[PDB]
DNA sequence: TCTTATAAATAGTT
DNA sequence: AACTATTTATAAGA
């Protein structure tokens, strides 16, 4: 939610 | 409840918060029961009217989100409109 | 229900599938009501015991997940253990 | 799938 | 915060 590597993985999936 | 209510936005700020707290817990309790009865993993994300975040996960939110991203097959996917449609049909 | 059940894993494959289907819908119905009554945006992700995916979102799953990732503040965060704790504390 | 007897959640009042 | 009468959900049956 705030920060992280999970935050990163989720964001990318959503954006591609 | 003492009365049937219409499913429509509650405008009374106070009634809204009371309903929100009780029904949020009710939703999480039913999630808990489903996860145990049927051996499954559940995550729930809620943004209230003020855009504050509440979350529930039967075990670990990270793992469910990670698994979610890995899924590519088609799957059941519903919205409020599907649910409303179902309730039309149930009568 | 016609008889009271205890909250524990259902062993009969068939009963499990039947109960899953009915309770999943019941969960989504309650999410629908909360989101309308209280003006909430809600997403629900369920993996069954075989790891098949079922999802619900009041309006749009993408938007809620995107908002989740953006969120910076600490917030209420519960697991099964929190729920069980609440039930040990409640009398009703 | 439905239905219906019963259990569980909740509205309204306190 | 509590209680309780009622609405709603659902377990076992059709």
């Amino acid at each position: 939610w705030g920060s992280g590597e999970v935050k990163l993985r989720l964001q990318e999936f959503l954006l591609s | 409840g003492r009365k049937k209510i219409q499913i429509q936005r509650i405008t009374d700020e106070r009634n809204r918060q009371v309903t929100f707290t009780k029904r949020k817990f009710g939703l999480m309790k039913k999630a808990y029961e489903l996860s145990v009865l049927c051996d499954c993993e559940i995550a729930l994300i809620i943004f209230n009217h003020s855009n504050k975040l509440f979350q529930y996960a039967s075990t670990d939110m990270d793992k469910v989100l990670l698994k979610y991203t890995e899924y590519n097959e088609p799957h059941e996917s519903r919205t409020n409109a599907d649910i409303i449609e179902t309730l039309r049909k149930k009568g």
